[PDB]
RNA sequence: GCAGUCAAGCGUUCAUAGCGACAUUGCUUUUUGAUUCUUCGAUGUCGGCUCUUCCUAUCAUACCGAAGCAGAAUUCGGUAAGCGUUGGAUUGUUCACCCACUAAUAGGGAACGUGAGCUGGGUUUAGACCGUCGUGAGACAGGUUAGUUUUACCCUACUGAU
RNA sequence: GUGGAUUAACGAGAUUCCCACUGUCCCUAUCUA
C-alpha cells in the first residue's frame, strides 16, 4: 500500500500463464459445435472463445499493473531505497512491456471478432479462431523475461520493513563491526544477530520502543566502508540514503 | 518479520527432525510415481504429460551430447 | 437449454406417495436397540391427543440471550390413562 | 486503571455500573468480565450480576451513587427484588416513573452534584434530590443533551467530550467543584461516559485505549499516588506530539 | 386461459411421458408421520386436584380449561404435557416412543421449571382462568339475587 | 496558524473549580478496599476468581451460576425459596408491604 | 374490518390523541409555541394556520375561519372538556392505584382545570380578533 | 459480515421490503430514508429482501439536507410498525418505521435520537444505546 | 464532470430531479431579469423560490402541498423555451 | 503466419537429392507502466412466465498437494455433481455490460426443453402515412401506425380412489 | 434549390414522466352464487 507491499497477488512465467488462461477458456466455455447448426450459432461459438481468451489475458495483466507500486508517486526515501534495491529503468521498462502487451491483446480480440462477423463455414471460423489465439500466444511468449524479473522483485519486496518517514526516529550509524546491532538488541526486541565479522547485516532493520508514552522507531545500518562518492555498493547506498532522507536523530 | 527471515529461523532453530529422510524417500518414490501418472491420467492431462515428457527427454539427451562433445 | 435461473425443488420426494394411511393407528417401525443388562422396560405408550395450551417457564440455558429469563411456550396435552397387558408374542430371526 | 472487554467490545460503561460502594455487572456468556472486576476489587464491595428489563445494557438504564440507585419503569419487580436482596440496606433502590427511561444517559452524578437533561420533570428532579441526596442542575454538555453519555464524573475530577469549549469547561467545573478536562477514550471516541467506568480508586477502560489517553485519565481522576492532576503541565509534550 | 392454480409446463418433448416428480393434484393429509425430540414438560396425575398449579401460581385448579377442551371434554386421568406441536388432530390416537439414540444436546439435558399454566377458555376469547375469578370480576348479576 | 493549532487548547489546559460555597465534599474509600492484598496471577496465594469455579464446573457456556447464592438475608434457609407471585387473579407484589 | 375503517384508521394515517391535546391546551407557553410555528415545506399553510383542538393545519386563514365556525370543531371542543382518560382511570376502575387516581382527579379539578379553561378563553378571543378582516387570497411570500 | 453487532440476533417479523420510505430519527440533517438493500439477507428466486427492527440496511436520502442527498449510506432500523413478538409474551408495534444513519462499523453519525427505540436494537447495537434517551 | 448538467442547457433528456439544474442556473444568472419574469417576493434561496413558484403556478398536491419537482421542471422548461437571458 | 540458425529421427543402413519433431531468434510500441471518455460488442425469429430432470469441462461449501506459504488473506493444482448459485436497471429483445446484496452470484443439454400450457413479436395478408425508385400500374426483408383459430368426454403416461 | 414552417381549442389517435391510490407483486389465505 503506502508503507508496505505485501499485497501484490502473484505473477507467473509466460508458459504457465499461457497454460492457465488457455485451459481456463477450454474448461469454462462449451466445446461441442456441429457442422449442421446455424451459421449464427457457429459465429457466436467462436466469437465467445476469442472474447473470453482476450478478457482472461487482460485481467491477468491488469492485476499486476495495479499491484506493483508506482516508483514516481511514492515518498522520496522509498523511491531511493527501491531504486537502490532494483534498477529503476529495468523496473519501468518491464512494466511498460506488460502494459503494451495488454493493449495488443485487446487489439487482436477486436480485429478478429470483426473478421468472425463474416465467416461462412465452420472451417473458416475455426481457422480464424485459431489464428487469433495463436497471435495472443505469440505476444505472451515474447513477454518471458520481464515476468521472471518481476517475480523476483515481488518476492523480495514483500519481506521489506515498514519505515514511516514522518515519525519519531532514532537512526544508528557507524563502522562495520557490530556495535549498532548489539545496541538495537539492547534497546528493543529484534532478530539482528551480533557477529564479529564486518557485513553481518546486509540490509537495514527497524525496532520499536516507548519513551514518555510515545512510540519511537530505531533504524539499524549496515555500514559505510571508506569510499568517496561512486565506489560504494547498494549496501552502503541504503545507509547514506536513509541518513539523507530520514529527518531523525 | 523484517528482511529475509525464514532462512534466519532455519539457521537459528533448525529444520524438522524428520525433514531429510522425508525428502530422500520422496525422491526415491518419484521414479515409481512418474510412471503411475503416465498410465492413470486420461483426457487432456495425459496429452500434456506426454508433451512434457518428450521435451524433458530431448533436453536431457541434448545436455549429454553437448557435455561429451565439449569436454572431448 | 439450461434453466438460466436456479431454484430449489418444490416438495420432498422421500414422503411419496401422498396417499391415505392404512389405519388410524400409525405403526411403529423401529424400537430402541436391546441392552441385555439393563432392567426390563417398556419402550412405548399410547394415548389420545386433547388440545393445546400455553405455559410460562423460567429458562436456564447458559450461553443464550434468554439465560435467566421468562419465556412463553406452547404445549400439547395427551390424555394417558393406564394400559392393560393381555398377551405376549415371540419372534424368531429367519434369513428373510 | 485497567483495561477489560465485555465480550469483544470496549464500551464498559454500556454493560457496567461502578460506584464507591457497589458494582453492577451484566450477565451473559462467561465469568470473564465479573472475574476482571473481582480480581481488581475483591470482597471489599458487593458485585451484583444482574439484568434490567431483560437487557444487558445496564449502565445506560440505571443511575446511582454511594447513597442510592435508580431503575427505570421498564424494569420488573422480580429484577428489583433481586437487586434489593443482593445489595445491603445502606443503599436504597427507587424505581422511577419518568418518560426518559435511560437514566444513565440523562443524568451524570457523583456523591454531591448531579447534572441532568434539561427536559426532566419536577417530580423526577425532586426524587433525584431525595434518593441520591445531591444538588441537581439542568445543563447541557457543550450543546449535547445526553450528559451521562458525554461526561464521566467522580469525586476527584471529570472528563468531558473533546469538542467542549474552554468557557464551557470553566462554567461546568464551577458548577461541579472538580477539575475538568476534555479527552478521548477507546482510541478516539467522543462518547467518554459510555466507554469507561470510574470511582475514587478505580477506572476500567477498553483494550483499544491508548497510553496517552490512559495517562490523562489517571491524572485527572487522581488514581495512582503519582497523579496530582496538575501533571498535564509536565505531560504536555506527549499531548502536543499526540 | 384455463385457470391459474396450476403448473404451467408438466413436461417436454423428450421423454414423451409425464415424469414421477412433476407435481400433480390429489389427496392431502391423512398420512402417517413420525416426529422426534419433543421434551416432556409435565407428567400429571389424575388425583392431584391441583395438577394445573405451579410453585408460582398458588391456585387450586386442574389443567382442564374453563369450559372443557373444545371437541374433547374434561381430562380426569393422567396426562403428558409435551412442548410444541404433535401430528394429528384432537381426540386421535397417538403412539409415544422412547428415544431411539442417546441425544448429546443440552436441550435433552436441561430441567424445565414451569411458572404458570393457562386455563382460560379456548372456545372463544377467554380472559378468566377460574370461574371464581370470573364471578369476582363481574360481581353479582340479576339471576344471582 | 492557530494557537498551537486549535485542537490542543481545551485538552492541554485543566479547568479549575473556583469554589463558591462552604460545603466540604471529600472522596470516600471504604476501608476494606485499603485492606486488600493485591491479586497476583502467578502465585499460589490467589483468592478464588469465579472464572476458576466456572472452569472446574464445565466450560464457559456450560457452567450455570446460582445468583441466589450471594443474597443477604436474615436466615440462610431462605436463600433457596421462591416468591408466590400470583394467587387468584392478583399479584402478590401489589399487596406486599410492611404493616 | 371491512374497507372504510381500514382506509381511515390505518396506522400510517393515525391522528393525535386527546390527552396530548389536553396537555397542549394547558400551559400557555405551549399555546404560544403552537401558535408561533416556523416555516415548513411539508405542511399545508407552510406550518401556519393551525388549530390546536383539531390538530390539523389549514391552507389559508379564511379556511381556519370557516373551520372555527363549523360543527366538527364544536364536537372536538366538547370532547376536550373533563378528565382526559389516561391509564390511571383503567387501573382504578380495576381497583388498583386508586389513591393515586383520586389525587390526580382532585388535582385536575383544583389546579389544571381552570388554567386550561382560561387559556382556552384567551385563545378564542385572540383568534377572533385576528381572523376578522382577513382577505381570502394569500400572499405566497414566506419571508 | 454482521459488523458492529454484539452477539446474535433472534428472529423478528420483517416489515420493510426493498423500496420503502422510513423516517430519520436522529439530528444528522436528513428527513427520510429510501431502502435499497438489506445487509445479510438470503437468496431466493422472486423474493424481495426485507428488513426488520435492529438490521443494518443501505439507504439513500430523498428529503432533508442538500449535502446528505445523492449518496448511499448505512442505516439501522430502530422502529418497525409491523407487529412482532416478545419472548415474554405479547405482540407489539410502533407508530412508524424509523432508522438512524451509521457508518459500516456500527457507530452513529448524529448525536441524539428522538422518540423511543426498540430494546432489541438497543441491545444489539451499543452505540445506538449510548445516543438514545428513551428505550421502549 | 456532470455531462447531464452540461447537456441540460440543450433540450432536456430524461431528468428525474431538477434540483441540481436549479442551483446551477441560480449561480448562472444575473438578478435583473429573473425577479421580473417570476416576481420573486424576497429571499432568493432555491428552496423558497421553488416554494413560491409552486404556490404561484398552482402545482399543489392533495392537502395543499407544494410539489417541488414539477415546479422546478417548470423553471427548466422556461429555460428550454427561452424566457431567461442567456449567452 | 513469414524469415533465419539449428538437429534427434531422416530420404523404411546415405545428413547436406529432399524432409525434418523439440528448440531458438527476429515482426506487430503514444517504444520509462504512456494514451484510448469506446459498448471499437454481437444478435431478426425469437424473448418472457411456470416447472422438472441430466452432464462435468467445479463458482461456493468438504478433504488433500505445491508455492518466500510468519500470522491473516490469496494464487496454482488433485478427488469430488451430496448441496446451492439472487434482487434490480437498461438500450426493439437477449447475451455482454452496470448497481448492490451474497458462501457464491460456474458452464452446458433435454426439437438452440417448454410457437394448437400461457403470453409480447414474427410466420400472416387486406387500411393509411413519410423517404427512395418507376412515365405508370406498382416496388422496397428503408421507417412508423391498426390489425379473427376457437380440442379433450377417447387411448396411453402421470396423480390420487375402489 | 430560394405546397414549406409554426399554431389556441378539440381527439375511444401515438409516446414519456409526476402526485394520489391500491392483492400488479413480496406471498398467499378466506368467503358467496
Ligand atoms: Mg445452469
Ligand atoms: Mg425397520
Ligand atoms: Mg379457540
Ligand atoms: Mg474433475
Ligand atoms: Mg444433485
Ligand atoms: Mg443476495
Ligand atoms: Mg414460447
Ligand atoms: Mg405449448
Ligand atoms: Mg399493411
Ligand atoms: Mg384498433
Ligand atoms: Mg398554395
Amino acid at each position: 500500500m503506502q508503507l508496505s507491499w505485501k499485497d501484490i497477488p502473484t505473477v507467473a512465467p509466460a508458459n504457465d500463464l499461457l497454460d492457465i488462461v488457455l485451459n481456463r477458456t477450454q474448461r469454462k466455455t462449451p466445446t461441442v459445435i456441429r457442422p449442421g447448426f446455424k451459421i449464427t450459432r457457429i459465429r457466436a461459438f467462436y466469437m465467445r472463445k476469442v472474447k473470453y481468451t482476450g478478457e482472461g489475458f487482460v485481467e491477468k495483466f491488469e492485476d499486476i499493473l495495479k499491484g506493483f507500486p508506482n516508483i514516481n508517486d511514492v515518498h522520496p526515501f522509498h523511491r531511493d531505497l527501491m531504486d537502490t534495491l532494483y534498477e529503476k529503468n529495468h523496473y519501468k521498462i518491464s512494466l511498460a512491456a506488460i502494459s503494451r502487451a495488454k493493449s495488443l491483446v485487446e487489439q487482436v480480440a477486436r480485429d478478429y471478432v470483426r473478421l468472425l462477423k463474416f465467416g461462412q463455414s465452420l472451417f473458416q471460423c475455426k481457422q480464424l479462431k485459431r489464428a487469433a489465439l495463436g497471435r495472443m500466444a505469440t505476444i505472451v511468449k515474447k513477454l518471458r523475461d520481464p515476468l521472471a524479473y518481476l517475480e523476483q522483485v515481488r518476492q523480495h519486496i514483500g519481506r521489506l520493513p515498514s519505515i514511516d518517514p514522518n515519525t519519531r526516529t532514532l537512526l544508528i550509524c557507524g563502522y562495520p563491526n557490530v556495535g549498532k546491532s548489539s545496541f538495537l538488541r539492547c534497546i528493543t526486541k529484534s532478530d539482528v544477530d551480533v557477529q564479529p565479522y564486518a557485513f553481518t547485516t546486509k540490509s537495514l532493520y527497524v525496532g520499536h520502543f516507548d519513551y514518555k508514552y510515545l512510540r519511537f522507531q530505531a533504524i539499524d545500518t549496515p555500514g559505510i566502508l571508506d569510499r568517496p562518492t561512486e565506489e560504494m555498493n547498494n549496501i552502503e547506498m541504503q545507509s547514506i540514503y536513509a541518513i539523507a532522507h530520514l529527518r531523525s536523530c | 518479520p523484517q528482511n529475509d527471515y525464514i532462512e534466519r529461523h532455519i539457521k537459528q532453530h533448525g529444520k524438522r527432525l524428520d525433514h531429510e529422510e522425508r525428502k530422500r524417500k520422496r525422491e526415491a518414490r518419484e521414479s515409481h510415481k512418474i510412471s503411475e501418472r503416465a498410465q492413470k491420467l486420461t483426457g487432456w492431462k495425459g496429452k500434456q504429460f506426454a508433451k512434457k515428457r518428450y521435451a524433458e527427454k530431448v533436453s536431457m539427451r541434448k545436455k549429454i551430447k553437448a557435455h561429451e562433445q565439449s569436454k572431448v | 437449454s439450461h434453466r438460466k435461473y436456479e431454484a430449489p425443488r418444490h416438495g420432498h420426494l422421500g414422503f411419496l406417495p401422498r396417499k391415505r394411511a392404512a389405519s388410524i393407528r400409525a405403526r411403529v417401525k423401529a424400537f430402541p436397540k436391546d441392552d441385555r443388562s439393563k432392567p426390563v422396560a417398556l419402550t412405548s405408550f399410547l394415548g389420545y391427543k386433547a388440545g393445546m395450551t400455553t405455559i410460562v417457564r423460567d429458562l436456564d440455558r447458559p450461553g443464550s440471550k434468554f439465560h435467566k429469563r421468562e419465556v412463553v411456550e406452547a404445549v400439547t396435552v395427551v390424555d394417558t390413562p393406564p394400559v392393560v397387558v393381555v398377551g405376549v408374542v415371540g419372534y424368531v430371526e429367519t434369513p428373510r | 486503571a485497567t483495561r477489560t472487554q465485555f465480550e469483544n467490545s470496549n464500551e464498559i460503561g454500556v454493560f457496567s455500573k461502578l460506584t464507591n460502594t457497589y458494582c453492577l455487572v451484566a450477565v451473559g456468556g462467561s465469568e470473564n468480565f465479573y472475574s476482571a472486576f473481582e480480581a481488581e476489587l475483591g470482597d471489599a464491595i458487593p458485585i451484583v450480576h444482574t439484568t434490567i428489563a431483560g437487557t444487558r445494557i445496564i449502565g445506560r438504564m440505571t443511575a446511582g451513587n454511594r447513597r442510592g440507585l435508580l431503575v427505570p419503569t421498564q424494569t420488573t419487580d422480580q429484577e428489583l427484588q433481586h437487586l434489593r436482596n443482593s445489595l445491603p440496606d445502606s443503599v436504597k433502590i427507587q424505581r422511577v416513573e419518568e418518560r426518559l427511561s435511560a437514566l444513565g444517559n440523562v443524568i451524570c452524578c457523583n456523591d454531591y452534584v448531579a447534572l441532568v437533561h434539561p427536559d426532566i420533570d419536577r417530580e423526577t428532579e425532586e426524587l433525584i434530590s431525595d434518593v441520591l441526596g445531591v444538588e441537581v442542575f439542568r445543563q447541557t454538555i457543550s450543546g449535547n443533551i445526553l450528559v451521562g453519555s458525554y461526561c464521566s464524573l467522580s469525586n476527584q475530577g471529570g472528563l468531558v467530550h473533546p469538542q467542549t469549549s474552554v468557557q464551557d469547561q470553566e462554567e461546568l467545573s464551577s458548577l461541579l467543584q472538580v477539575p475538568l478536562v476534555a479527552g478521548t477514550v477507546n482510541r478516539g471516541s467522543s462518547v467518554v461516559g459510555a466507554g469507561m467506568v470510574v470511582n475514587d480508586y478505580l477506572a476500567v477502560t477498553g483494550l483499544d485505549t491508548t497510553a496517552p489517553e490512559l495517562s490523562v485519565i489517571e491524572s485527572i481522576f487522581r488514581l495512582q499516588d503519582a497523579q496530582p492532576e496538575s501533571i498535564s503541565g509536565n505531560l504536555r509534550d506527549t499531548l502536543i506530539e499526540t | 386461459h384455463r385457470g391459474l392454480r396450476k403448473v404451467a409446463c408438466i413436461g417436454a418433448w423428450h421423454p414423451a411421458h409425464v415424469m414421477w416428480s412433476v407435481a400433480r393434484a390429489g389427496q392431502r393429509g391423512y398420512h402417517s408421520r413420525t416426529s422426534i425430540n419433543h421434551k416432556i414438560y409435565r407428567v400429571g396425575k389424575g388425583d392431584d386436584e391441583a395438577n394445573g398449579a405451579t410453585s408460582f401460581d398458588r391456585t387450586k385448579k386442574t389443567i382442564t380449561p374453563m369450559g372443557g377442551f373444545v371437541h374433547y371434554g374434561e381430562i380426569k386421568n393422567d396426562f403428558i404435557m409435551v412442548k410444541g406441536c404433535i401430528p394429528g388432530n384432537r381426540k386421535r390416537i397417538v403412539t409415544l416412543r422412547k428415544s431411539l439414540y442417546t441425544n448429546t444436546s443440552r436441550k435433552a439435558l436441561e430441567e424445565v421449571s414451569l411458572k404458570w399454566i393457562d386455563t382460560a377458555s379456548k372456545f372463544g376469547k377467554g380472559r378468566f382462568q377460574t370461574p371464581a375469578e370470573k364471578h369476582a370480576f363481574m360481581g353479582t348479576l340479576k339471576k344471582d339475587l | 496558524s492557530q494557537s498551537r493549532i486549535n485542537n490542543v487548547l481545551n485538552k492541554i489546559h485543566v479547568a479549575q473549580p473556583q469554589a463558591r460555597d462552604d460545603v466540604k465534599r471529600t472522596p470516600f474509600i471504604p476501608e476494606s478496599v485499603k485492606n486488600l492484598k493485591k491479586y497476583d496471577p502467578e502465585d499460589p496465594n490467589r483468592r478464588k476468581l469465579a472464572r476458576d469455579i466456572e472452569a472446574e464446573n464445565g466450560g464457559a457456556g456450560v457452567f450455570n451460576v446460582n445468583l441466589k447464592d450471594k443474597y443477604l438475608l436474615e436466615d440462610d434457609e431462605w436463600k433457596n425459596d421462591i416468591m408466590p407471585e400470583i394467587l387468584d387473579g392478583k399479584n402478590v407484589y401489589d399487596f406486599l408491604d410492611p404493616e | 374490518m371491512g374497507r372504510y375503517s381500514v382506509k381511515r384508521y390505518k396506522t400510517k394515517r393515525r391522528t393525535r390523541d386527546l390527552d396530548l391535546i389536553y396537555n397542549d391546551l394547558s400551559t400557555k407557553e405551549s399555546v404560544q409555541k403552537l401558535l408561533n410555528q416556523p416555516l415548513d415545506e411539508t405542511k399545508p399553510g407552510l406550518g401556519q394556520h393551525y388549530c390546536i383542538h383539531c390538530a390539523k393545519y389549514m391552507e389559508t386563514a379564511i379556511a381556519l375561519k370557516t373551520h372555527l365556525k363549523g360543527k366538527v370543531h364544536k364536537r372536538r371542543v366538547k370532547e376536550l372538556r373533563g378528565v382526559p382518560y389516561t391509564q390511571e382511570v383503567s387501573d382504578a376502575a380495576a381497583g388498583y392505584n386508586l389513591n393515586k387516581f383520586l389525587n390526580r382527579v382532585q388535582e385536575i379539578t383544583q389546579s389544571v382545570g381552570p388554567e386550561k379553561e382560561s387559556n382556552e378563553a384567551l385563545l378564542k378571543e385572540h383568534l377572533d380578533s385576528t381572523l376578522a378582516n382577513v382577505k381570502t387570497t394569500e400572499p405566497t411570500l414566506p419571508w | 459480515s454482521g459488523n458492529g453487532a454484539q452477539g446474535t440476533k433472534f428472529r423478528i417479523s420483517l416489515g420493510l421490503p426493498v423500496g420503502a420510505i422510513m423516517n430519520c430519527a436522529d439530528n444528522s440533517g436528513a428527513r427520510n430514508l429510501y431502502i435499497i438493500a438489506v445487509k445479510g439477507s438470503g437468496s431466493r428466486l422472486n423474493r424481495l429482501p426485507a428488513a426488520s427492527l435492529g438490521d443494518m440496511v443501505m439507504a439513500t436520502v430523498k428529503k432533508g439536507k442538500p449535502e446528505l442527498r445523492k449518496k448511499v449510506m448505512p442505516a439501522i432500523v430502530v422502529r418497525q410498525a409491523k407487529s412482532w413478538r416478545r419472548r415474554d409474551g405479547v405482540f407489539l408495534y410502533f407508530e412508524d418505521n424509523a432508522g438512524v444513519i451509521a457508518n459500516p462499523k456500527g457507530e452513529m453519525k448524529g448525536s441524539a435520537i428522538t422518540g423511543p427505540v426498540g430494546k432489541e436494537c438497543a441491545d444489539l447495537w451499543p452505540r445506538v444505546a449510548s445516543n438514545s434517551g428513551v428505550v421502549v | 464532470e456532470e455531462d447531464i448538467l452540461f447537456r441540460g442547457v440543450v433540450r432536456v433528456e430524461h431528468v428525474t430531479h431538477p434540483e441540481q439544474y436549479i442551483p446551477g442556473v441560480l449561480k448562472r444568472c444575473q438578478v435583473k431579469h429573473l425577479e421580473r419574469t417570476y416576481e420573486i417576493s424576497g429571499w432568493k434561496d432555491a428552496t423558497e423560490f421553488i416554494e413560491i413558484l409552486a404556490r404561484k403556478q398552482g402545482r399543489l398536491l392533495k392537502g395543499g402541498e407544494p410539489d417541488e419537482s414539477g415546479v422546478s421542471k417548470q423553471i427548466l422548461n422556461d429555460f428550454n423555451r427561452g424566457k431567461i437571458p442567456w449567452f
